[PDB]
């Protein structure tokens, strides 16, 4: 069922502060009656030296499964999407080009693609139209 | 206002308004499909050409 | 009231500084570009400034 | 025409925001869809002079930086 | 009733005519009339249906023109 | 129906369903005031509006290119 | 009546582009058709003003003189 | 009136006499701010080509772009200290 | 003057123990192991990253000197 | 619900229906003039992809 967040220590011991087991107030039953009903808090009860952590205020805590397992799912989506995507690529199943990719007169317009001589042509013009 | 027990509920009875705006926006968009459809079925599966005619 | 103490006061200053604005404005046409706040003095040159600037260093060093 | 598009959205805002108290809530919503559709207008006017005409506008208000 | 690729247009008339970089081909030519009646036709889809139909089938040859080099230069390659 | 607070508690923005008795006086007064501004926005957007295409002639560029060179 | 010292410059860019280019006909009559407010606003802009020749001759000619103070080199 | 630059070289001055060293480091940076101000005029020619020429902007502001992007590592603010400081010839 | 503000003192506690923290801290091996990574390992890095890369970035108008797009195309038949 | 709420969804009804039938050739129209959109000759594939596609997969996404 619920756990705590990460990062939340077992035991401290702080002076003579009060030693309480950490809870997180967000898991706490709503439909009980509270002085503070908003922050599932009564009037006068003591707070964890980390209670902002573990209060409504601090971010909203996930615990339908453990990280472990959520994590484990999140890289088993993605692997299976790796290999998908691995098993294409070397088995060359994508289809050819069907046609020779589209040419361009004039060196390829180059000089329309801010090319200035026969020096830069080859740095600026497209595929350039063999066949005039 | 009355609550009547075990009383099934029937076929709702709503504005006229309302039946006849449906219909109407449901008839334009199916004519249009059908309409749409009759003039360019050959072009959208590629069956043929737009300029073919 | 729509015309309180608190609603009238943010239009009274933009009433304010666009009409001293089209008064600077008419005022730099007659006056070769000079602004409406040419009555309180004159911006300072160069010449006087470096004379206090050499006599400043003449003592420093 | 390109101001009129552009800051008559704000003055809807700035007329709900401050003096939303004073006119009431339902003067306060149209007034703020009468500002939006004033915009709508004049971006359909924009609209075709810009695309079929090929004409730019540009209002330049003051420098920033 | 396009047949043939047009002659090619000088490099002043693509530049009068401000004819896209991307476009600027054999069918440039049958581009202009396309693009000038487009604008007076505020781009309908019902007032230059022929001159669109034209610069279609034009671009048609240009794709199959194409398939002739890719199918040529793809016997060069296995002679070689 | 509830309960608002509303004898000391008066946000710019009305607080919790709003609407003041003299309500019809304010909105004639608000909606000139409106009509005022928008009129002043089209007359400022035209008279500052310009193309930025047509603001230069071609051959205009063409001496600016050469000269760059 | 605070002028700036890139505001300074760019009517110093202008003094400079009259007193090298004298004997250009064209750029006078824009120069001085080219009112004080509309000096640094050189480019395109809303106000109809003629300012290409002046434009052209910047980008022509070198009128800065920094080469001029630095009279060391490597 | 218009003010002018001052022009003095830090090569030709005794920096003992601290006004022509002032006048220096003054001449130096005024210098520096006119060739910010040619900068922005030829980036507006290149700002209106570009405009203007549409889909021809590659080639009718070629010269004007090349122009603007030599210009542009050293159209800036240096200041006078390095100059001040620095003698190249050695 | 009226004491607007119901003081709990579950809230005192805990806000005296946040402001008083330095009290209790001891250089254990936990906080040595934090200490070093926030104020040696940390600042060591960024110190080898900023004089590796200092002065040898001349981003200012770089230019393109490399085509981009390749000339033929070569199938995969 | 009552007329104020429904009038926004028929206009959005019928832009819903014919808006991009009449809009089409603005933007994807051959050769049709956006140079705010710069498309590098090398990168138009509005042939082959209009050309050279199998009918299978014109209705590929429709069967499906
Ligand atoms: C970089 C890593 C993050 C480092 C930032 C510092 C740590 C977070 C500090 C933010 C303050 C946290 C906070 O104010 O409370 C948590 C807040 C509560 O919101 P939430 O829990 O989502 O409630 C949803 C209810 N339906 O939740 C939030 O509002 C936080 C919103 C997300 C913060 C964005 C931080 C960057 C996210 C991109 C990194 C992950 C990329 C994958
Ligand atoms: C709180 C209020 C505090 C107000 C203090 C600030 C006052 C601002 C100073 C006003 C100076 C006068 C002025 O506006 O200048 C005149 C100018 C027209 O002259 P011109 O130089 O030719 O401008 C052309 C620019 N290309 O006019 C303009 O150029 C103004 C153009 C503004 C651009 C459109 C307006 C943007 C803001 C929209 C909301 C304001 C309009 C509604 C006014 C009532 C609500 C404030
Ligand atoms: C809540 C607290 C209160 C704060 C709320 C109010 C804040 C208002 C902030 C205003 C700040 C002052 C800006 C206006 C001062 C005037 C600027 C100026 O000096 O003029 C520059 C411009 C042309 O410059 P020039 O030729 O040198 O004219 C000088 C003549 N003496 O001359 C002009 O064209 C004048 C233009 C005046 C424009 C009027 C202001 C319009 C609204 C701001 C426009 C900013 C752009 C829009 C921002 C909205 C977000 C997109
Ligand atoms: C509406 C403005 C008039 C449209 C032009 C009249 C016309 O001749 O075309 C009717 C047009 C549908 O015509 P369509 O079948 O697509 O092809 C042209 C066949 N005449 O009609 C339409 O485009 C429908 C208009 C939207 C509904
Ligand atoms: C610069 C000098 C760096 C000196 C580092 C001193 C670090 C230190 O304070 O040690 C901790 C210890 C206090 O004991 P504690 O905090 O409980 O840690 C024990 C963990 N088992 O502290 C001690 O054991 C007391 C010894 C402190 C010696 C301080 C001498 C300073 C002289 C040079 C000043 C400059
Ligand atoms: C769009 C955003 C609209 C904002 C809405 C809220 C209204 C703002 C407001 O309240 O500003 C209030 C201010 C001044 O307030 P005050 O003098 O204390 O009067 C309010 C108190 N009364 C009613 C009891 C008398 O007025 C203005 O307009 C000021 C405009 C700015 C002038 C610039 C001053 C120079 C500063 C230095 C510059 C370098
Ligand atoms: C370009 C920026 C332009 C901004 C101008 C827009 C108009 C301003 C309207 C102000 C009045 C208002 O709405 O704030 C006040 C309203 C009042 O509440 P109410 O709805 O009247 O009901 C009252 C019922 N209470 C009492 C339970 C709330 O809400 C609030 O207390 C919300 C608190 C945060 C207000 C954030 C203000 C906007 C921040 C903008 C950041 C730049
Ligand atoms: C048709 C014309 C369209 C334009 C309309 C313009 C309206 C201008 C506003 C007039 C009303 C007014 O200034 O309201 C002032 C308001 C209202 O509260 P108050 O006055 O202090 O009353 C309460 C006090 N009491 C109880 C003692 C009387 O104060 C504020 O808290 C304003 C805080 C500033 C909010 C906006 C900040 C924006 C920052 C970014 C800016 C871009």
């Amino acid at each position: 069922k619920s756990f705590l967040p990460h990062f939340i220590p077992k035991n401290y011991s702080y002076g003579d502060y009060p030693r309480l087991k950490p809870e997180n107030l967000q898991k706490r039953d709503p439909y009980l009656k509270y002085d503070d009903q908003a922050n599932k808090r009564n009037f006068n009860e003591p707070l964890h030296p980390q209670q902002d952590d573990l209060d409504m205020w601090a971010p909203d805590h996930f615990d339908f499964v453990q990280d472990s397992i959520a994590l484990k799912w999140f890289g088993t989506f993605f692997g299976v999407l790796a290999v998908f995507s691995s098993v294409i690529y070397i088995g060359g199943l994508y289809p050819e080009k069907p046609a020779n990719p589209r040419n361009y007169p004039f060196s390829g317009l180059a000089k329309d693609l801010g090319a200035s001589s026969e020096e830069d042509t080859l740095l600026y013009a497209a595929k350039i139209d063999k066949s005039i | 206002f009355k609550y009547v027990r075990g009383a099934i509920v029937p076929k709702p009875k709503v504005h006229p308004g309302y039946v006849i705006t449906s219909k109407f926006l449901g008839g334009l968009m199916w004519f249009w499909i059908f309409y749409r459809a009759k003039q360019d079925y050959p072009v959208w599966f590629g069956l043929k050409h737009p300029w073919e005619h | 009231n729509i015309f309180n103490k608190w609603n009238v006061t943010p239009f009274v200053w933009l009433f304010a500084t666009v009409g001293i604005f089209q008064w600077d404005k008419s005022h730099r046409e007659s006056h070769d570009g000079k602004g409406i706040l040419d009555f309180l003095g004159e911006i300072k040159v160069k010449e006087s400034l470096d004379t206090y600037f050499k006599e400043y260093q003449t003592k420093v060093a | 025409m390109i101001l009129l598009c552009i800051f008559t959205p704000f003055l809807g805002s700035l007329i709900s925001g401050f003096f939303g108290r004073y006119i009431g809530v339902n003067s306060s919503k149209w007034i703020v869809c009468l500002s939006i559709f004033v915009s709508v207008v004049s971006t359909y006017i924009l609209f075709i002079d810009v695309i079929f005409n090929e004409i730019e506008y540009t209002y330049n208000i003051m420098n920033w930086l | 009733g396009v047949s043939e690729l047009p002659e090619l247009l000088s490099h002043e008339e693509m530049k009068q005519n401000k004819i896209p970089l991307a476009y600027r081909d054999r069918c440039a030519r049958l581009l202009v009339p396309l693009n000038k009646c487009r604008k007076e036709g505020w781009y309908m889809p019902w007032n230059c249906v022929q001159e669109r139909h034209d610069y279609e089938q034009c671009q048609y040859l240009d794709f199959k023109r194409r398939v002739k080099e890719l199918e040529e230069i793809k016997k060069q390659r296995d002679a070689a | 129906h509830h309960i608002h607070t509303p004898s000391y508690i008066k946000p710019p923005t009305g607080g919790w369903n709003f609407t003041p008795a003299n309500w019809k006086q304010n909105t004639v007064l608000v909606l000139v005031g409106f009509t005022a501004c928008c009129v002043g926005l089209y007359k400022l957007g035209e008279a500052g509006s310009y193309n930025p295409k047509l603001k230069y002639k071609e051959e205009e560029l063409s001496r600016w290119n050469q000269s760059a060179k | 009546d605070d002028k700036s010292i890139d505001e300074w410059a760019m009517d110093e860019l202008l003094l400079r582009l009259k007193e090298k280019n004298l004997s250009d006909v064209e750029l006078i009559d824009e120069l001085d058709k080219l009112s004080k407010s509309h000096v640094g606003k050189i480019g395109a802009s809303e106000i109809n003003k003629r300012d290409a020749v002046i434009i052209e001759r910047i980008l022509n000619g070198e009128y800065d003189q920094l080469s001029g103070l630095k009279k060391k080199e490597l | 009136d218009h003010v002018r630059s001052p022009n003095v070289s830090f090569d030709d001055i005794d920096y003992n006499n601290s006004q022509d060293l002032h006048n220096a480091q003054e001449s130096l940076l005024r210098e520096q701010w006119i060739r910010v101000s040619a900068l922005k005029v030829c980036r507006k020619a290149l700002e209106s080509c570009y405009k203007t020429s549409g889909p021809n902007h590659y080639e009718d502001c070629r010269e004007i772009a090349e122009k603007y992007l030599n210009m542009l590592p050293d159209h800036r603010i240096q200041g006078f200290l390095g100059y001040q400081k620095n003698d190249p010839s050695k | 003057g009226p004491h607007l503000l119901r003081e709990d003192a579950s809230f005192q506690r805990y806000g005296q123990l946040r402001d008083n923290l330095a009290t209790y801290w001891k250089f254990n091996r936990k906080a040595a192991r934090n200490v070093f990574i926030f104020l040696v390992a940390v600042p060591a890095g960024l110190g080898y990253l900023a004089y590796n890369y200092e002065g040898k970035t001349p981003f200012v108008g770089k230019r393109r000197t490399e085509p981009i797009f390749e000339q033929d195309y070569v199938p995969r038949k | 619900n009552d007329i104020v709420l429904i009038t926004p969804m028929i206009i959005l009804t019928i832009l819903s229906i014919f808006g991009g039938y009449l809009l089409r050739d603005i933007y994807l129209g051959m050769g049709s003039p956006f140079n705010e959109l710069f498309i590098h000759p090398n990168n138009l594939s509005l042939i082959e992809t209009e050309f050279s596609l199998p009918s299978i997969l014109k209705v590929l996404p429709l069967i499906t």
